[PDB]
C-alpha cells in the first residue's frame, strides 16, 4: 500500500507568501496562515491563573 | 493436468500472502501514514533501523501475529480516516506488552543470570531511548505536516 | 472442488519446504552428527545462543541459500561418512566470508561511522570468541567421542 | 517453521548449600564467584572524584 523510506534529513515545509519584503502587519498573515493565526489569537485568554 | 494448474494456484497463494505478509511489517509500509513518520525517523536513527517495525511491534508467533496484524490495521485504518488522534499518540496496554516480550525473544542471553524482568515493569524502563528517542529535543524527530 | 485439491496439496508443499528448510538451519540439526557438537555447545552458551547456526554459517538472500544449503551439506554428510577429518576442524575461506558478511547485516548500526571493515579483515579479528568461545580452557567445550 | 530461542528468559531462582544463620562472607564464595570478585572491588581505597 505504501512503497518508499522515510528520508532522515526531517526537511521543514517550505512557504511562498503573496507578501513583500517588508510586510509587517499581523492581519496579512492571517489569509495564508489561518491555523498558526487562530493559534496566535489564542494570546488573547486573559483570565487563567496557574 | 487440472491437478498442476491447481497446484500452481497454491504457490502463489502463498508466495504472495507470504511476500506480504513480510512487507506490511516494515518501515516504508507503515511510514505511508504521515502520522506515522517521527517515529519512522526515530526507527531509521536507531541501533534497531535493520529490523522491521514488526520485529518489535507483532507476536512472531505466526498463529497471533495474523489476527493481531489485521486488528491493529483495521483500527490504525479507522483513526487515520475516520476518527480523530490528538496531540499525544501513545501505545496501549496490549502494544506494550508485545514490544516488551520480543525485548525477551532476541535479547534473553545478556539478561540470564539476574532478574531483570523483576523491579521494572518492562526492558524499556531502563532503556528509555528504545522507545523511539523520546528524550530528545523535538526539532530531532519532528517537524510540522 | 477437483483443482482446490491441487490448492491444499499445493499449500501444503509449499508449507513443508518452508519448514524443512528453516528446521535444517537450526542447533538440533546440525549437531545431531556428533563432530559438531563442541561448536554446538559454545553456540548455547553464548550470546548468539537464540539465532539459528544458518543465521551466521548461511547467505541471508534466498537464492543464493538454498544452493549453499546443497553443497555445504553434501560436502559435510561426505567428509562424515566416506571421508576422514583432521584433529583441526577449521573453517574454509567461502564460510569466512558468508559468515563476516552476517555480522554486517546484524550489526550495521554500531558501526555506521566508524572504518571497522578497514583495519582487521573479519569483525572476529577483535570479536574473537564470538568465534565458538576459542579461547577457553578444551574442558569448556570438548569431551572425548 | 521454528523458533532457535531454545533458552527462555526465566527469573534466577536459588538453593545453596548454605546454612539458614550463615553470616560468614568467604562461605558465600563458592556458590558465587562472579558477585563475590564484584564485592571485592570495594578493596579499592585509591580513587578520588
Ligand atoms: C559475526 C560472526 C558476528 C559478530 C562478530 C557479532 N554478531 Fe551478533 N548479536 C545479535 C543479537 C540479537 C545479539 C544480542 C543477544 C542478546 O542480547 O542476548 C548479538 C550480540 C553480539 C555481540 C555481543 C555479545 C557477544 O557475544 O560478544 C557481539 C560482539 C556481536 N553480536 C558481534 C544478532 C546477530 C545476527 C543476526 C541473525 C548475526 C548474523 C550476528 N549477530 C553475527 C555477529
Ligand atoms: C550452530 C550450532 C553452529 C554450528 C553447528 C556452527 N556454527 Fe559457527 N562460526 C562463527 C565464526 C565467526 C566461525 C569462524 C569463521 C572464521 O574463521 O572466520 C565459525 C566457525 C565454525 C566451525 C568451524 C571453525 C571453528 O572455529 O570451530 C564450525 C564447525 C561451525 N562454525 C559450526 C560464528 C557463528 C555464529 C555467529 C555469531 C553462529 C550463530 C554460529 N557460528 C553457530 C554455529
Ligand atoms: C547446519 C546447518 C550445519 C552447519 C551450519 C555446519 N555444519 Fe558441519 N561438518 C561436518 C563434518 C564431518 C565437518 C568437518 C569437515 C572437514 O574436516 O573437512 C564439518 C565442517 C563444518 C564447518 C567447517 C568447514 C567449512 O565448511 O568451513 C562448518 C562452518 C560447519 N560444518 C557448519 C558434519 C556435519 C553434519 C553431518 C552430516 C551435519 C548435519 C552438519 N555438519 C551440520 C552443520
Ligand atoms: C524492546 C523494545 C528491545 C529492547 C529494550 C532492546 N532490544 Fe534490541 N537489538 C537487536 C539487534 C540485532 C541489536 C544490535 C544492532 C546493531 O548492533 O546494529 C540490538 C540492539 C539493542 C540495544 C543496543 C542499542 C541501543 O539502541 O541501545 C539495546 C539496549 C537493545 N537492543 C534492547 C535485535 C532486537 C530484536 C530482534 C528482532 C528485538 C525485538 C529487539 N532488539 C528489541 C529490543
Ligand atoms: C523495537 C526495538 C521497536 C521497533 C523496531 C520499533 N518500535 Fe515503535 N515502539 C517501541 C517501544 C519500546 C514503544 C513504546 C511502547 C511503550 O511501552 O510505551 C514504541 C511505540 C510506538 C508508537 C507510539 C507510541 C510512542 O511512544 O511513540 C508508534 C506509533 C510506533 N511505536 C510505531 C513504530 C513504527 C512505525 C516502527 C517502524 C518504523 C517502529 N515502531 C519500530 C519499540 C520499537
Ligand atoms: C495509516 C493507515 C497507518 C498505517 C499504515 C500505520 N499506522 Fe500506526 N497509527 C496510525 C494512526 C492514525 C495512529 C494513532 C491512533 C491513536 O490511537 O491515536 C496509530 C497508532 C499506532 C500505535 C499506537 C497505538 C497502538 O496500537 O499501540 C502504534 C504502536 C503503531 N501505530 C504502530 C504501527 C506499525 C507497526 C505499523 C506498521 C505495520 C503502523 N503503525 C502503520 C496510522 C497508521
Ligand atoms: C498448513 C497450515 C498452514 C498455516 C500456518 C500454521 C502452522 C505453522 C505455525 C507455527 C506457529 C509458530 O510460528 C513460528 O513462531 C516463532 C516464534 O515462536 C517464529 O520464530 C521467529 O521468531 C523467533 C524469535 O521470537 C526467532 O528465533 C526465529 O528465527 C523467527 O523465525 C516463527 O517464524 C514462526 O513461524
Amino acid at each position: 500500500a505504501g512503497c518508499s523510506d522515510v528520508s532522515t534529513e526531517l526537511k521543514t515545509p517550505v512557504y511562498k507568501t503573496k507578501l513583500t519584503a517588508e510586510e509587517i502587519r499581523n492581519s496579512a498573515f492571517k489569509p495564508e496562515f489561518p491555523k498558526q493565526y487562530a493559534s496566535y489569537e489564542r494570546n488573547d485568554e486573559t483570565t487563567v491563573m496557574t | 493436468k487440472l491437478v498442476l494448474g491447481g497446484a500452481t494456484l497454491g504457490v502463489v497463494a502463498l508466495a504472495t500472502v507470504a511476500f506480504g505478509m513480510k512487507y506490511t511489517d516494515q518501515r516504508p509500509f507503515c511510514t505511508s501514514c504521515h502520522i506515522m513518520n517521527p517515529v519512522g525517523v526515530t526507527h531509521k536513527l536507531s541501533g534497531h533501523a535493520n529490523i522491521s517495525c514488526n520485529d518489535c511491534h507483532a507476536p512472531h508467533n505466526l498463529l497471533a501475529k495474523l489476527p493481531f496484524k489485521a486488528i491493529a490495521g483495521a483500527r490504525d485504518v479507522y483513526m487515520n480516516t475516520l476518527g480523530h488522534p490528538g496531540d499525544l499518540i501513545l501505545a496501549g496496554m496490549e502494544t506494550k506488552e508485545v514490544v516488551n516480550a520480543n525485548c525477551k525473544a532476541c535479547h534473553t542471553m545478556t539478561n540470564v543470570e539476574v532478574a531483570s524482568m523483576e523491579a521494572k515493569k518492562y526492558c524499556t524502563d531502563c532503556h528509555r531511548n528504545v522507545q523511539h528517542m523520546r528524550m530528545k529535543p523535538i526539532s530531532t524527530r519532528e517537524v510540522a505536516d
